């Protein structure tokens, strides 16, 4: 009884690969897959050893092995659209390191990484990750806006936003993210209350709010 | 086979089904009659269908509207009362329109009531109202709100496209393929 | 009592003394039907009148100031 | 065969066979007489069947109209229920009218009730109204707008083209081939 | 054979008839006396024709008419029911009426009910009247819509030619020849 | 066997369950009808299940509602009785319909009762809320409150996005493998 | 039993390709269709390895393989009126690519879909389509606002529509997109209570000016 018997109709949904731990590594694409697949094994309808795995989880995995060997390293993902041959992105900027060292972090990833045969390292810029945010805010005419500091960039998009910018929003971000993580660049959504409406005000350098007839308000 | 629950309805034994199903857990629904359905599984799936139980709150609860809680069989009703009733009567009769747009599969609607005050010399506050409606796989959302708004607007005295919230989600995907049944 | 009015001709004394009535005419306006009130209003001119139309005056002045002799039999 | 649903109206029963249908799942109807009508499919379709209902929150609700809410064996009437009761009746004619009109398949239309401030004092406010269509394929939508507003805006005492709102669609594809039947 | 629909009455059945021959459905009604009738096709059919009693949601419920919520009938009435009965009748009594033009097949008029207030007081506001008509083929439908706005505008104290819509249509293509049989 | 609990309903038998078996405790469920469940464990287990069921005060209480405290059933209602029940339909109407957003398991919400005064003679306050909700895993909470907040927000009369507050969680690891039984 | 004797009588309606992977391909036109497939399979009828596939899901998976490889391609959409020939269409201004780069991407796209001959690669204006796109708008007399980005350009339409102009816009966009794609040019529809329509002015002693455009609007007392 193999193991891609037992996943289903499906055949295609799910991928298995052979570990050189002498285990199963089966791939999955969403929560609600793995969630299909671990029920498998954890009724125990196998008996040899099985895994499921997944991209999210394997990025915060890794993530914290670095944290602890590699505390000073800046990248940002690593994309598992062919698991048998990772691609791992570091900025081209903010390290520094020889080719000696590259193919030995290459080598402990690939130790860390059973079922792959190959860490492929590549290096990003900086500048088109950034170019590209502000790019895609702009495309979608949303308010923003933007502050940087030594090792990131933050977009604050505040006010008195409407449910279509709330929507395009959502679904910009989400797609920015699945790229490019969320370690360089971060997006900051604040709805606020709205007091202009119905007053009159004076706006340029020196404005203020009347609040009504003979209240005069004077912002920062 | 273990029992999980006794005496449901139609619609909790179907909605039972549906979420074990999702998880692949293959249950069994059984009709009683005059006791109910029951719903059972396997031992291997029993601790699963358990946790899951939990985590969504099964069976569900009856769904509520306010016209219930001023039932019109009463001997005397205020004003207040029948404001309530009639508020309680828009809200379902919108949604049953909306369902029939091209697309939407289902929606939910409520409205500002404001029926709490006396009205006593007292200039009456604009109307709130906000929706959540879910559409087929493929449909563009973003160009979908207009017309909900569009639609809402004239149905009250005095609503402001300001004052009206919209949400809007897609269909999950399709589970087709059966569970499998233990070893 | 209050010292730093000034004013030039009957009308802006009219006007300002009318004015100083308003407090009052809000009391009665909130608990007396309008359409009482309105029906008097007509009373006191139509005797008058040639004519049946009545929107030659445009609601905002005249549903603020009903006058007070209107206002009381009807409150 | 798995029972999916019993004690159903024939109306209810009706639309469950059109949805399973449009799937491509067979489903077969009983008739139990003062038991109602029964739905069974198929091991391998029940699965998706019950999928769909669930997606679907079938079986259908009845169709809600204002005048259950105040109906006309009360034992006395104040006059925001006589007022209802109209309102809710012009709605229902309007409907019945426009389904008259050439193409027209169906339509729903609503109205401004502001009869909940029973105009004590205060004076009335103006109508606003909405309406949905479907149309037959090959119609001219945008020069069908035209007529429906101009239909409407004469029906009440005072409106503005600016107040009334309309919604159309075209009927869905067709189904006419039958459902293949499990191997 | 398939039983689609059961209970219906006379105008009901022929209704549901007339709809599944346009589509080339043959149907079988049948006569269970104090049961009413019932409708039946062949299973080839079967599918297609659920999809059209969806579509056009038949069978048709009754026709609404104003006096039906103020029942003349009762120990009390009060000014505001019997103002409604009236319009009521002089709604039924125009279209009626309208019926016997030359080449009107059918008509349906609409009046402005002024009555949702009692107009005591407040001073009365003018009537706005709606007309629908179908004609046979080969009428000129610029030239007649003159004579309606004509008749209609001294049935009442107050009417002008700009506060009278009208709406006229051809009558479709006959549906002379049978269906075809199922092979 | 020991028994530890019994006269249980069914929704309290499955909490029960639920919570022993996370700690790695097998339990029995048996049905005796009218007298309910019973819950039984091996010695082994005793003392660990006693110690649980204390930690965590099952079984637990059934849910309470503010309309339980102001019956309908009664021979007159204040003006703050009326306005209660109200408030207290509104909130759950809100909670079931936020159990159809996408992703969200189950929530929670909150509304001030400025019915505890009748809002006599002083004008009314405005309106607070709370929420709180479960997510399931994998979801950007952060983007998320938004849309609650939103949606929210035009729900009532006069809210301000300060006075919403909005807490989210996400679902804990599953329980799916069995407890192992004592040697 | 084949698989095209198992989808029905309009045989017409479904597409069944042999795949290189030994795998049977069926192309289908819209989602209603893409499930009547997908439940024959599901169901197990068919013995066989099966997939169903249309246009909207393969442009969403390849795009996602786009993203990692060539995270800076510009273009614009590809086009499976004929499954085994598809057209991919690029920008000639923003990409610079030679003759052999371009030779290895059209084979790594053919390793993608095994159920392609061959892919060809065309060159397109980014003029030609801005201008499609506004003559398009002054067609319907839609009012609109353009602005202009370097990767991009933006129409917003924006106010107290009515329904007849609501109808219009969402029936040509929903045309449009269909060609183009929504990557180079974006179309936002928004409601609002302002009688002007997205124009502006501000008063002064020679008379009105338009404003610039921006986010604050006036609220039409009207």
């Amino acid at each position: 009884a193999e193991l891609d018997s037992l996943l289903g109709q499906e055949k295609e949904r799910f991928q298995v690969l052979p570990g050189r731990d002498k285990m199963l590594y089966v791939a999955a694409q969403n929560e609600r897959d793995t969630l299909w697949a671990r029920q498998v094994l954890a009724r125990g309808d196998y008996d040899k050893n099985a895994r499921v795995i997944n991209e999210n989880e394997e990025n915060k995995r890794i993530s914290i092995w670095l944290d602890t060997y590699y505390p000073q390293l800046a990248y940002y993902r690593i994309h598992f659209d062919e698991p048998r041959k990772p691609v791992f992105w570091l900025s081209r900027q903010r390290n520094t390191m020889s080719k000696k060292e590259l193919e030995v972090l290459s080598q402990k990833l690939r130790a860390l990484m059973p079922y792959a045969d190959s860490v492929n390292i590549t290096l990003m810029d900086d500048v088109t990750a950034a170019g590209q945010a502000e790019a895609g805010l702009k495309q979608q005419a949303l308010p923003y806006s933007r502050r940087n500091h030594k090792g990131g960039v933050t977009f604050v998009i505040q006010g008195a936003l409407d449910d279509v910018e709330i929507l395009r929003a959502r679904q910009f971000v989400d797609s920015y993210y699945r790229t490019w993580g969320g370690r360089y660049v971060q997006f900051a959504i604040e709805l606020k209350d709205d007091w202009l409406k119905g007053r009159s005000f004076q706006y340029g350098a020196e404005g203020y709010i009347k609040m009504s007839p003979g209240h005069w308000y004077f912002p920062s | 086979d273990k029992d999980l629950l006794k005496g449901l309805d139609q619609e909790q034994a179907n909605e039972v089904i549906a979420v074990l199903q999702m998880h692949n857990i293959e249950a069994n629904k059984i009709d009683s009659g005059k006791l109910g359905y029951s719903i059972t599984v396997a031992e291997p799936d029993f601790t699963a269908a358990v946790y899951w139980i939990k985590t969504y709150q099964l069976p569900p609860r009856p769904r509520v509207e306010i016209a219930q809680m001023f039932p019109a069989d009463s001997l005397v009703s205020s004003p207040r009362a029948e404001k309530a009733r009639l508020y309680s009567a828009i809200e379902q009769r919108l949604e049953q329109s909306l369902q029939t747009m091209e697309g939407v599969l289902s929606a939910r609607v409520h409205i500002s009531y404001d029926i709490d005050a006396g009205e006593n010399g007292r200039p009456p506050k604009p109307v709130h109202l906000s929706a959540l409606a879910v559409y087929e796989r493929g449909s563009p959302l973003a160009h979908q709100i207009s017309d909900i708004k569009r639609f809402l607007k004239n149905s009250f005295a005095d609503v402001d496209y300001d004052n009206i919230s919209v949400v809007l989600s897609e269909r999950s995907d399709a589970q087709l393929q059966a569970p499998g049944t233990p070893v | 009592e209050d010292e730093d009015v000034t004013f030039n001709d009957i009308s802006s004394l009219s006007k300002h003394v009318d004015e100083g009535l308003d407090g009052y005419r809000d009391y009665l306006i909130k608990y007396s039907d309008r359409e009482l009130v309105q029906f008097f209003e007509n009373a006191q001119l139509k005797r008058q009148y040639g004519e049946e139309t009545e929107t030659v005056k445009r609601d905002k002045d005249e549903i603020e100031k009903p006058s007070i002799f209107a206002l009381l039999p009807a409150y």
